[PDB]
RNA sequence: GGCUCUGUGGCGCAAUGGAUAGCGCAUUGGACUUCUAGAGCAAUUCAAAGGUUGUGGGUUCGAAUCCCACCAGAGUCG
């Protein structure tokens, strides 16, 4: 189930990011995939800024959405927000909403944890 | 060099007559629920606007007491304390210090009992309005502005606030302060706080254990390490230790304790 | 003699007896459903302090000392918090992973308490002089939100603090041994409501 | 134009009429640090002076609002004799009304009764009164509270939350505070553990997290950071 | 041994104005928000109940208020 996963040839192609980084984009995938139950899931790559990204989709039309996964070890100044909100932007290719990606903080205890930072200013909804 | 020159209120007879006949009711904030959204209604304004009102009505009162219940106080600059010039009033259960046969206070019990208008503060003759006393009382020399927000705020609900007068192991935060009293310098502590209960047959001679031991800081000053924690609750001995916490006017207060696991 | 597998930077039990013996020894590690992901905090305790798992990698058995290195060089902290997870292991907790909030750990006293713990806490290792580097810096502002965010969720944030002697070197850190030298200070940090405590 | 006290960095303001014009035409609301006349001895409402926080009282001088003064020194003593013939030519007058309503009245005055020449000061350079110029703390909460400020929010202290500043879209008195806005450089590196226990505090208040960081070029950018159950 | 100052709701106090007792905290209850029952600090808000005004005497169209005595408490002067 964990080592013999047929998305896991991409994931060991893209080669970015140390072994843990992947490990946890994995872990993360397996956790939308068979939990969460998304329509479509991949592993989109950002050599430029060390990333693995998964475009996935919660509903079969509401469109592509961005979870990254990073475990508690990995720092986030604001630049990398920045630049992840950039990045997703132009993978949505979307510009009839502001930027905007989930982050997927992952424990080595494979507890799971997510956080939806959105560009601007966003009202917290009843 | 350009100056504003700016001026205050002075009250009228009929102002001053009628001050004393004020309720002590408050005019309740917000008048309940707060809108989520400024959705630009015709009846938001309304609401905004009584509510300010009524804002600038509280704000817009003074102090007005008679003379007879005034103690005429007198600050000293150079000594530091706020030698009464009339025998003290019930707050003198609990407040100021008596020396050479004469009732005196601390700088800020003086300014707390101006603020609340037991006492009647002067200084070289002249009486003193609260801007004045705040200028004059508050300063590096004495009690500062946070130390006195702190004794206010306790002041106000009750509490008897004095002034402070000097396999792995498991150790104890007063465990150890001798080698570790020679480093000093930041946070100590200020205030002896008791409790409200204490105050029917408080002494100011021997008034026992004080419940807490107040430290006074900034909500934007460093947080204390294990070295100056355990210094400050060597210091305080039994007492708990007790840390005031001030951002722009707003207190708060957290207590570091020892513990101790349980055998599960 | 459970065997497991130290996979992709992460301890891993396959076997369906290991995974019942892990579950029914006070709740060790998460699954899936389904394979048992293990800390390492508890790999290596289960390792070390109890001798029941067996961690193997490349077809051979590893030396504690190989299994600290190399836990240590994938984890840096995992030293500190280790020494912590074992300080709140043999009085009888069950020292769980809270990085649901701002804080390490949760701890549990037993079974009727699922899951529900009554405490955080911030790990740290400090010096003889208590004039230790932060492993995580503190603020007021932090400590007044982890403090609002444990009460709103009834717990009673910690911080645990771990002492070493100077003359315990860092570099004899290769082994757990070091634990048997190191000193613990727990002090609770709970908000102090004045208008509540008037006597009682 | 207005007067603000500055005192040891303190801002204060001290007439009742400086609070309304603050509040109505500027909307930097502030918070009463002083003991109300009507209720002297409570915590639930306080009143005069005010206190402004420091990013307020350079925001107020730079916009050309409120003229920032330092503290007069004690040399009233010489201005005297006027008081006595003050306090006791009313007190022949407040016979007249206490006896037709049918000893004496003392005001205590929050505010300076008399007219006081104070010079002025520059808050552009740092010295024993306005410290905070200069430093990088005050220079970045003041960058983002002017931002915040022109697009229009009602902004205060928020260190209970663990934020920097709370926003609120309209007055206080009238509107909930929506962001627990926050204030972190572009370079510096934000701690993840810390971000979740402020993400779960801003849930739990109902009140979004913002990451407000001012850029080189000089823009503030707000990366809003909200819960994400999925 | 005198002198001074106090005693009001469970706690801290206001009413000094001679026209009869109110404010905050605490307690109880309602509304709202949140969390896994609990918590809520400008995500909080409102409402209710709570009284031998230390005891006796006296002045007065009326005494918590003014005066005297006593009881208790605090400080101070021997
Ligand atoms: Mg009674
Ligand atoms: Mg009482």
């Amino acid at each position: 189930w964990m080592g013999t996963h047929p998305k896991y040839l991409e994931m060991m192609e893209l080669d970015i990011g140390d072994a843990t980084q992947v490990y946890v984009a994995f872990l993360v995938y397996l956790d939308l995939m068979e939990s969460k139950s998304w329509h479509e899931v991949n592993c989109v790559g950002l050599p430029e800024l060390q990333l693995i990204c998964l475009v996935g989709t919660e509903i079969e039309g509401e469109g592509l959405q961005t979870v990254v996964p990073t475990p508690i070890t990995a720092s986030l100044s604001h630049n990398r927000i920045r630049e992840i909100l950039k990045a997703s932007r132009k993978l949505q290719g979307d510009p009839d909403l502001p930027m905007s990606f989930t982050l997927a903080i992952v424990e080595s205890d494979s507890t799971i944890v997510y956080y939806k930072l959105t560009d601007g200013f966003m009202l917290p909804d009843p | 060099a350009a100056v504003e020159v700016p001026a205050g209120r002075v009250l009228s007879a009929r102002e001053l007559f009628a001050a004393r006949s004020r309720s002590q009711k408050l005019p309740q904030r917000s008048h309940g629920p707060k809108d989520f959204l400024p959705d630009g209604s015709a009846a938001q304004a309304e609401r905004l606007r009584r509510c300010r009102e009524e804002l600038w009505q509280l704000l817009a009162e003074q102090r007005v007491e008679r003379l007879g219940s005034l103690v005429a106080a007198e600050w000293r600059p150079e000594e530091g304390f706020v030698e009464l010039k009339s025998p003290a009033g019930k707050f003198w259960q609990t407040m100021g210090f008596s020396e050479q046969g004469r009732q005196r206070l601390h700088p800020e019990e003086a300014l707390y009992l101006l603020e609340c208008g037991s006492i009647h503060l002067f200084h070289q003759d002249l009486p003193l309005s609260i801007q004045e006393a705040y200028q004059l009382l508050l300063t590096d020399h004495t009690v500062t502005f946070l130390q006195y927000q702190v004794f206010s705020h306790l002041k106000r609900l009750g509490y008897v606030v004095r002034r402070f007068q000097p396999v792995l192991q498991t150790t104890h935060l007063p465990d150890g302060g001798a080698r570790l009293l020679e480093k000093s310098g930041g946070l100590e502590i200020i205030f002896d706080v008791y409790q409200a209960d204490a105050v029917a047959t408080f002494r100011k001679n021997n008034p026992g254990k004080p419940y807490a031991r107040m430290c006074i800081s900034g909500f934007d000053e460093p947080v204390p390490d294990l070295c100056s924690l355990k210094r400050l609750s060597y210091q305080s001995g039994d007492v708990p230790l007790i840390f005031a916490l001030v951002d722009h006017g707003d207190i708060s207060f957290y207590s570091f304790r020892d513990f101790t696991l349980p055998q599960d | 003699i459970f065997r497991a597998e130290m996979i992709n930077n992460n301890v891993i039990v396959r076997n369906a007896e290991d995974i019942e013996q892990l579950y029914g020894k006070g709740y060790f590690g998460k699954g899936i459903l389904e394979y048992l992901q293990l800390s390492l905090e508890e790999a290596f305790f289960l390792v070390y302090a109890l001798g029941c798992l067996s961690i193997y990698y490349e077809k051979e058995p590893l030396t504690i000392v190989k299994l600290w290195k190399a836990f240590t060089v994938v984890q840096p902290t995992f030293r500190t918090t280790y020494m912590a997870y074992h300080y709140f292991r043999s009085k009888g907790w069950v020292p769980k992973v809270g990085l649901k909030y701002g804080t390490d750990l949760l701890l549990a006293r037993k079974g009727p308490p699922f899951y529900a713990a009554s405490y955080s806490v911030i790990i740290e290792l400090v010096d003889d002089h208590f004039e230790g580097s932060l492993r995580r810096p503190l603020s007021w502002k932090s400590l007044a939100a982890l403090s609002r965010v444990s009460v709103n969720v009834s717990a009673e944030l910690m911080l645990c603090y771990l002492i070493k002697p100077s003359t315990m070197t860092d570099k004899e850190m290769e082994s757990p041994e070091c634990m048997k030298r190191i000193k613990v200070q727990e002090v609770i940090l709970s908000r102090w409501v004045s208008s509540r405590e008037r006597s009682d | 134009m207005l007067v603000v006290e500055v005192a040891n960095g303190r801002s204060l303001v001290w007439g009742a009429e400086a609070v309304q014009a603050l509040r109505e035409r500027l909307g930097v609301g502030g918070r009463t640090v002083g003991a109300l006349p009507r209720g002297p001895r409570q915590n639930s409402r306080l009143g005069l002076p005010l206190l402004l926080m420091p990013e307020e009282a350079r925001l107020l001088a730079e916009i050309g609002a409120v003229t920032l003064v330092s503290a007069p020194r004690p040399d009233s003593r010489h201005h005297s004799l006027a008081l006595t013939s003050f306090k006791r030519q009313q007190e022949e007058s407040f016979q007249e009304q206490s006896a037709l309503a049918a000893a004496l009245l003392v005001q205590l005055a929050t505010a300076r009764p008399r007219p006081v020449k104070a010079r002025p000061l520059d808050w552009r350079v740092q010295s024993k009164d306005w410290p905070h110029a200069g430093r990088p703390a005050h220079e970045l909460r003041y960058s983002i509270y002017r931002d915040l400020w022109e697009r229009g929010f009602f902004l205060s202290a928020a260190g209970k939350f663990g934020g920097d500043f709370l926003v609120a879209p309209g007055d206080p008195l009238r509107f909930a505070a929506h962001y627990i806005a926050q204030c972190w450089a572009p370079e510096d590196t934000i701690p993840l553990q810390d971000l979740v226990a402020a993400g779960r505090l801003g849930t739990s208040v109902r009140a979004t997290l913002l990451l407000c960081s001012p850029q080189p070029d000089g823009k503030v950018v707000y990366t809003s950071l909200q819960w994400a159950s999925l």
